C-alpha cells in the first residue's frame, strides 16, 4: 500500500547494484555489500501482523529477496560467523514465516519452489565446503523435530508447541516430498535419482511415527481435524509427483510400494474415524487423485487390495457413508466406478442425461451423489469427478494434434473429422479468411498443426492409419542411431507435386508480401512447417537459372544470416533436405548450389551453423 | 493445555501386518498372490529338505511350509528375530534349489521377490547381519546364475534360431537375475536407512568383492548387457557413495576399499556414459554397447521400479497351471509376445536419461568423496563427461529440438547438471589436471563452455509475446502436462490470485528456452564463462578469445 | 482337527469345485477349478484390513453359511468341502464368545 513504492524502488535499487554492464552473476565475495542491511531488512519487516495476508505485495516482498540472491550467489556463502554460513539461518526464519502461513497451498508452493531454486543451483558454486554444512543443517532441524514428536507421548506436551512442532514437522515434510525440479541433487537423502530416495524409507519411518502420536494422542479439536488432514493431503502429494507424468494419459507411479504405502497409511487414517471436519474436500481429493492414478491400470487391484471400500455402505440412508459429507460423495462415486468395472457391462446402460454407463440402480433411490455435481466453486473436485465418470464410456482417445486442433478449432469433429480433405478446407480456409493482423500466435499454431498435418499426408501410402492413431511421428519425432539421412527417402513425394497443403503452404507463406517481417515466431513456425515438408517429402527446383530461388531458398537465406541464433540453428537444419533428392538433386546441382552458398558467409555469427551447416 | 492421551491405544500386532502383507504379496501383472503360486510348488527332485523345523517332503506344497514356518514363527519370535528367520531359512531354500543339476528353479523368482517383500517391509528392525548373510547369498547366488549375463555379443552364423521357441526356463533365471539385483538394491537402501554409526557390522572385504565380481559380471563388456541390472548395479555404487559421504568415519571404508574397485567401477561407467538413446531403436536388437535397449525378452517391470510395459505381466500367471501341482514350468512359446504407439519407447528414453544423470550423479558423489585427487580423480571426468556434454548438446540442436517428446527436457537437463560436474571438477580439483588430457580435450571443452557463452547474446526472447508462441512450437507437451497438474493434481493450482500464474508465465517460458538451447539460466553461463575466461589455463589465449568473441559479436 | 495329517484350511486349498462354475455373494468370488480354501483366505485377508471383531466373525459366518447352502442345495455336487467348513465355522464361533453376536448365533 504505502511500502509497495517502497519495494518498487527496492528492485530497483537491486537492479542498481547488478555491475557495470548487463552481465552479472558475480559468485564471489567482492574486497560494495550495502545491501546485507536491506537483506536483513527483507526479513525483519516480514514476521507481522497487518498486511502479510494480502497475497502480491507479500509475494513481491518475498520476490524482491529472491531476485537478489538470484543475482548474488554469494549471499548465501557469506560465512556468516557463529558457527556456519548464513544459509542456515535462513532456512529457519524462512521456516517461521512458512509456519504463519502453513494452510495456503500457494503461499507454501511459492515459497518451497523459489527455496528449491536458493538450493538446487546456489550451492553447485561451492559443493562440499557448504552442501554438507546445508544437508546436515535439514536433518538436524528434522531430528530435533521428530525429537520433540516423542514426549507428546508422555502427555507434558504445550498446547500451542504442539501446534507449531507438528506444523513445523509438516513443513519440512512438505518441503522434501517435492518433485525433482525443485530439490535436485543439492541435499544428501534426495542424492538418488529413480523415484528412490534415501527420503524414501526415512519418510515411511516418520509417518508411521506419526500415526503413533496420532493413536498416542486423543482430542477432538476442530484445528486438529484442520491439521490431521493436511498430512494425509501430504501424503498424496508425495506420491502424486513422483509420477512420470506424461502428456494426456494417467501419470504413471514409479514405486509400487510407495503405492502401496500411502494406500494403506489413508486407509488406516480413515479406519480410526480420523479427519473430520466439515466444507473440506481435502480427503475427496486425495481419494480421488489415487483412484485416477489407478482407474484401469496394472494398479486398480493393488488399490482394491491396498484400500478397501466395501465394508462401510449402509445402502439404506440418506446418510451413506458416515465420515464427512462430500468425502463421502467421492467414496460413493468410487464405490460406484468400482462396481461398473467390476459388474459386466450389459447390467450397465448409459442414460444421457450425463451420458455415463450405470447399472441396474436399487430399490430405494441411493444414487443422487453418484452423477450429480456437488461442489461450491470445487472446481479441481468436479473436473476429477467428471474424470472418473467419464473414463469409462471407451471414448475418443486423447490425442496430440486432436488436442491442439480442438483447442484452436473447437468443436470440430462433431462430422466425420478423421476423412482426410475436410480439416484441409477448415486449414486452408482459416490460412485465407481468419486473420487479419491480430493472429501472430493464432497463425503459428495453424502452421504448426500445418506442419503435423503434412507428415499426416506423408502417412499414407505408408490406407492403415487415421485420425486418432497418430500421437507423434514415425520419421521425425522418433529417431534411431546413426545417420539420420539414410532413413529419409530418396524418391519420396513431391511438396508441390503432390501435397496440397504445401500448395497452400507457398500460397500463403512462400507468396506473403511481408517474409521480411512475420515475427521471430512466425518465422520459426514456417521453418518448423517447412522442416517437416522437407523431411517427409521432396523439395522443389530451387534454381531454374532466371535468379528464381524458389521462396523458401529464399528463407533460408533470410533466417541464415539472421540476428538471432536459434533462427539461424533452426535454418542449418532444413539445408541437408535440399542435398537429396531424385530427379531433383539427382546429378548433383543442388549439391554444387549449396556448395557455392556455404562459401558465401564471412559472417562471425554464422560460422556456428554455417559449420554445422557443413558437417 | 497438555493434550490427553488415548487409554486404549490399540498398537497394531507389527507382525501380524507384516504376515499379513506376506500372505496378500503379489506381484504387479500375475494373477495369483506370490504365496499362492508358492503353495502351487512342490519338487520332485529334492526328495526331503529340512534347515531347522523346515521340513518339506518330495511332493509338497512349498508355499505350505513357508506358512507353516510363518505362523510357527509367529507366535514366538519377535520381529526382526522373525524377518532373519524367514531370510536365512528362504535363504538355504533357494540355495539348495539352485545347487541341482535336474531341478528346476521356478520357485526361485518367488522366494527372492517373496525375500525382498521381507527384507524392505520394516527397515528399523532389519537388522545388518541379515543384510549382510542374505546379500553374500545372493552375490554368490548371481554367480551361481553365471550363464545369464555371458550370453555373448554375437551369435555364429550357423546359431539357428530354429529353436522350440521356449521361453519359460528364460524367464525363470531372467526373473532370477532381475529380482536378485533388485534385492541387492533393496538390501542397501535398507542398510542405508540404517544409522550413520552403524555400518562396519556390514562391510567388510567379502562384501566388495563380491560386489566386484557381480558388478563386472552384470556392466559387460564382451556381452549382451541387461539393461534392468545395470540400472540396479548403478543404484548400488550410488548408495555406496552416498554413504560413504554421509558418514563421518567414511576412512575404515575407504581403507577396506582398494583402488582397483574404483578404477574398474570407473572405466565401466565411462563405457556406459558413451552410450545413445534413440527411440526408434530401443526395442530393436541392434549393435552392442551403443544403445541401451532393454531387449523384448526381458520386458516387465521389477520389484522398485516399473520399468517397461511389463508385456510379461499374464506370462508371469501363465508360468503355472493354477489347478495342479507342479514344478515343472508351465509353457511359454517365446515368439508369441509382440505398431501401436512409441510412448513406450519415449517412457524408456524417460528411463534411460535418468539412468545417465544417475551415472553423472555418482560421478558428481566420488568428486565430493575424494575432494583430495587420487588414481580416479585423475582428469578423465573432463574427457568423457565433456565428450558427453558437447554431442548431447550438438545433436540436440541438431535433431531434438521441435521433435515434441517428452524426453526433450531431461536431457537437456542432462547438460545443464554435468556442466557443473565440469566446473566444479574444474574451480575445486584444477591440481591434477594433467597438461596432456586438457588438450586430449581442448576442442569440445571450450567449444562446450562456448554453447553457453553464446546465449548471453538474448536476442530471441526479450518479452512474454513470441515465446509462448514458441512453446506451442516445441513445448506443447509440457502444457499438456501442466493443464493436468493444474486441473487435477495440485492443491495450489487452483483460482490462481495473480501473482503465481505470473510465476508461471515466467517459468514454462525460462523452461521452454532452455528446451531452445538459447537462454539459459545466468548462473550456468557465468559457470561456462567463469572456465573458458578463467587463467587457471590457458584455454584460449587473449587474441584466440576475441575469435570466439565475434562469433557473438562482443 | 485332531487325526487328520494337514490343517483344515490347507485341506480346503485341496478342494475345487467343478459343478458349481462360479460362485459369488458377497465379493467372494469362486471359480469353477478355483482352490476354495485360497477363496476363504482371500476373504480372511481382505476383512482383516476392515473389519472390526465381530464384524469380521459374522462376515465369516454368513459367507461361509452361503458357501455350505449352495454346496449341499446341489444335485452332482459332492460335499466334501463340508464337514471341514463346518468345523471351520465351529473354531470360528467358539474363539472368542464374548465378542460373538446372538443374532449371528441365530442365523
Ligand atoms: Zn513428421
Amino acid at each position: 500500500e504505502s511500502h509497495v513504492k517502497y519495494l518498487d524502488e527496492l528492485i530497483l535499487a537491486i537492479k542498481d547494484l547488478n555491475s557495470g554492464v548487463d552481465s552479472k552473476v558475480q559468485i564471489k565475495k567482492v574486497p560494495s555489500l550495502k545491501i546485507l542491511n536491506t537483506l536483513i531488512r527483507n526479513l525483519k519487516d516480514q514476521r507481522r501482523n497487518n498486511i502479510m495476508k494480502n497475497d502480491t505485495i507479500f509475494s513481491k516482498t518475498v520476490s524482491a529477496l529472491a531476485l537478489l540472491l538470484e543475482y548474488n550467489p554469494f549471499l548465501l556463502v557469506m560465512k556468516d560467523s557463529n558457527g556456519n554460513f548464513e544459509i542456515q539461518r535462513l532456512i529457519d526464519d524462512f521456516l517461521n514465516i512458512s509456519v504463519l502461513n502453513y494452510d495456503n497451498y500457494h503461499r507454501i508452493w511459492f515459497m518451497r519452489r523459489k527455496l528449491g531454486s536458493w538450493c538446487k543451483a546456489c550451492v553447485e558454486f561451492y559443493g562440499k565446503p557448504a552442501k554438507f554444512q546445508l544437508t546436515a543443517h535439514f536433518e538436524n532441524t528434522m531430528n530435533l523435530y521428530e525429537q520433540a514428536l516423542t514426549e507428546v507421548l508422555l502427555g507434558k506436551t504445550e498446547l500451542l508447541k504442539f501446534y507449531d512442532t507438528l506444523k513445523g514437522l509438516y513443513i519440512l515434510l512438505y518441503w522434501f516430498t517435492s518433485e525433482y525440479s525443485t530439490f535436485g541433487n543439492s541435499i544428501a537423502f534426495l542424492d538418488s535419482s529413480l523415484g528412490f530416495t534415501k527420503f524414501d524409507f526415512n519418510f515411511q519411518r516418520l509417518i508411521r511415527i506419526v500415526l503413533y502420536v496420532f493413536d498416542s494422542c486423543e482430542l477432538a479439536a476442530l484445528e486438529y481435524a484442520e491439521i490431521q488432514l493436511k498430512y494425509i493431503s501430504l501424503v498424496v502429494d508425495y506420491v502424486c509427483n513422483r509420477t512420470i507424468s506424461t502428456a494426456l494419459d494417467a501419470p504413471a507411479l514409479v514405486c509400487c510400494e510407495q503405492l502401496k504405502f500411502v494406500l494403506t497409511t489413508m486407509h488406516h487414517f480413515l479406519d480410526n474415524k480420523y479427519g473430520l471436519l466439515d466444507n473440506d474436500p481435502t480427503m475427496a481429493k486425495g481419494i480421488l487423485r489415487l483412484y485416477s492414478l489407478c482407474i484401469s491400470n496394472d494398479f486398480s487391484k493393488c488399490f482394491v487390495d491396498h484400500f478397501p471400500i466395501d465394508q462401510w455402505a449402509d445402502f439404506s440412508q440418506s446418510e451413506h457413508f458416515p465420515f464427512t459429507q462430500l468425502t463421502n460423495k467421492a467414496l460413493s462415486i468410487v464405490y460406484f466406478d468400482l462396481k461398473r468395472r467390476s459388474l459386466p457391462v450389459e447390467a450397465l446402460k448409459y442414460d444421457n442425461k450425463f451420458n455415463i454407463w450405470v447399472y441396474q440402480s436399487e430399490p430405494d433411490s441411493s444414487l443422487k451423489n453418484v452423477t450429480s455435481p456437488f461442489d461450491d466453486r470445487y472446481k479441481q473436485l468436479e473436473k476429477l469427478r467428471l474424470l472418473v465418470l467419464k473414463k469409462f464410456n471407451k471414448t475418443e482417445r486423447g490425442t496430440l494434434l486432436k488436442y491442439r486442433v480442438n483447442q484452436l478449432s473447437p468443436g470440430f469433429f462433431q462430422r466425420a473429422g478423421n476423412d482426410f480433405k475436410l480439416i484441409l478446407n477448415e486449414a486452408s480456409v482459416s490460412i485465407q479468411t481468419c486473420f487479419k493482423t491480430n493472429n501472430i500466435t493464432r497463425l503459428t499454431s495453424w502452421t504448426v498443426i500445418l506442419g503435423r498435418l503434412a507428415c499426416l499426408e506423408s502417412e499414407k501410402f505408408s490406407s492403415t492409419k487415421d485420425m486418432d492413431n497418430w500421437y507423434v511421428c514415425h520419421l521425425c519425432d522418433i529417431e534411431k542411431t546413426g545417420n539420420p539421412f539414410v532413413r529419409i527417402n530418396p524418391n519420396r513425394p513431391e511438396a508441390a507435386g503432390k501435397s496440397e497443403i504445401f500448395r497452400i503452404l507457398h500460397s500463403n507463406f512462400l507468396s506473403h508480401p511481408n517474409i521480411d517481417e512475420f515475427s521471430e515466431s512466425l518465422l520459426s513456425g514456417i521453418l518448423f512447417s517447412l522442416h517437416r515438408i522437407f523431411s517427409h517429402f521432396q523439395p522443389p527446383k530451387l534454381t531454374d537459372g532466371n535468379g528464381q530461388i524458389n521462396k523458401s531458398f529464399k528463407l533460408v537465406q533470410k533466417c541464415f544470416m539472421n540476428s538471432n541464433r536459434y533462427l539461424r540453428l533452426l535454418s542449418t537444419r532444413i539445408i541437408p533436405l535440399f542435398n537429396i533428392s531424385d530427379s531433383h538433386n539427382s546429378e548433383d546441382e543442388h549439391t554444387a548450389t549449396l556448395i557455392k552458398f556455404l562459401q558465401s558467409q564471412k559472417l562471425p555469427v554464422v560460422k556456428e551453423n554455417l559449420v554445422i551447416a557443413w558437417t | 493445555n497438555m493434550v490427553p492421551l488415548n487409554p486404549n491405544r490399540i498398537i497394531p500386532d507389527e507382525t501380524s501386518l507384516f504376515l499379513e502383507s506376506i500372505l496378500l504379496h503379489q506381484i504387479i501383472g500375475a494373477d495369483l498372490s506370490t504365496i499362492e503360486i508358492l503353495n502351487r510348488l512342490k519338487l520332485d527332485y529334492i526328495t526331503e529338505f529340512k534347515f531347522k523345523n523346515f521340513v518339506i517332503a518330495k511332493g509338497a506344497p512349498i508355499g505350505k511350509s513357508i506358512v507353516s514356518l510363518l505362523l510357527r514363527c509367529k507366535k514366538t519370535l519377535t520381529l526382526d528375530r522373525f524377518i532373519d528367520t524367514l531370510l536365512e531359512d528362504i535363504a538355504v531354500l533357494i540355495k539348495e534349489i539352485s545347487v541341482h543339476p535336474n531341478e528346476s528353479k521356478l520357485a526361485v523368482p518367488f522366494l527372492v521377490a517373496l525375500m525382498y517383500q521381507i527384507v524392505q517391509f520394516r527397515p528399523s528392525a532389519t537388522h545388518n547381519l541379515a543384510l549382510k548373510d542374505c546379500f553374500l547369498f545372493i552375490c554368490d547366488l548371481i554367480r551361481i546364475y553365471h550363464h545369464v549375463l555371458k550370453v555373448p555379443i554375437h551369435e555364429s552364423n550357423m546359431n539357428l534360431h530354429v529353436e522350440p521357441q521356449i521361453f519359460q526356463y528364460e524367464l525363470i533365471d531372467y526373473l532370477i537375475i532381475s529380482y536378485s539385483f533388485d534385492l541387492l538394491e533393496g538390501i542397501l537402501r535398507v542398510l542405508q536407512s540404517h544409522p550413520k554409526q552403524t555400518y562396519m557390522e556390514f562391510f567388510d572385504e567379502n562384501i566388495l568383492k563380491s560386489f566386484e565380481f557381480v558388478y563386472k559380471l552384470a556392466l559387460t563388456i564382451s556381452y549382451k548387457p541387461m539393461v534392468n541390472v545395470i540400472f540396479s548395479a548403478v543404484e548400488v555404487v550410488n548408495i555406496i557413495t552416498s554413504i560413504i559421504l554421509n558418514m563421518d568415519n567414511s576412512s575404515d571404508l575407504k581403507s577396506l576399499i582398494s583402488g582397483s574397485w574404483w578404477r574398474d567401477c570407473i572405466t565401466r561407467l565411462y563405457a556406459l556414459l558413451e552410450k545413445e538413446i534413440k527411440s526408434g531403436d530401443v526395442y530393436n536388437e541392434n549393435v552392442d554397447t551403443t544403445t541401451l535397449h532393454m531387449s523384448k525378452y526381458h520386458d516387465f517391470f521389477g520389484l522398485i521400479r516399473n520399468i517397461g510395459d511389463n508385456e510379461l505381466g499374464g506370462l508371469i500367471s501363465k508360468l503355472i497351471y493354477t489347478d495342479r501341482l507342479q514344478s515343472v514350468p508351465r509353457v511359454i512359446s517365446k515368439e508369441d509376445i509382440g505398431f501401436t504407439a512409441p510412448i513406450i519407447g519415449y517412457k524408456m528414453e524417460k528411463w534411460l536419461l535418468k539412468l545417465k544423470d544417475e551415472v553423472l550423479n555418482i560421478f558428481e558423489n566420488l568428486l565430493m568423496i575424494y575432494g583430495d585427487d587420487a588414481t580416479i580423480v585423475n582428469g578423465e571426468m573432463l574427457i568423457h563427461s565433456s565428450k558427453f556434454l558437447s554431442r548431447e548438446q550438438a545433436l540436440m540442436i541438431e535433431r531434438y529440438v521441435g521433435q515434441d517428446s517428452p524426453n526433450l527436457d531431461l536431457r537437456c537437463h542432462l547438460i545443464e547438471h554435468t556442466l557443473t560436474i565440469i566446473y566444479r571438477l574444474w574451480k575445486d580439483h584444477f591440481k591434477q589436471l594433467r597438461e596432456e588430457q586438457i588438450k586430449q580435450v581442448e576442442s569440445q571443452l571450450i567449444m562446450s563452455l562456448w554453447r553457453f557463452l553464446v546465449c548471453q547474446t538474448e536476442t530471441v526472447t526479450a518479452n512474454e509475446r513470441e515465446m509462448r508462441d514458441h512453446r506451442h512450437l516445441v513445448d506443447s507437451l509440457h502444457d499438456l502436462t501442466i493443464k493436468d497438474q493444474a486441473s487435477y493434481y495440485e492443491d495450489a493450482f487452483e483460482d490462481l490470485p495473480e501473482y503465481i500464474e505470473e510465476e508461471l508465465k515466467m517459468q514454462l517460458n525460462k523452461r521452454t528456452g532452455r528446451i531452445m538451447q538459447v537462454k539459459y539460466d545466468e548462473k550456468f553461463q557465468e559457470m561456462a564463462r567463469t572456465i573458458l575466461e578463467s587463467k587457471s589455463f590457458d584455454l584460449t589465449t587473449l587474441e584466440e578469445a576475441d575469435s570466439l568473441y565475434i562469433s557473438m559479436g562482443l
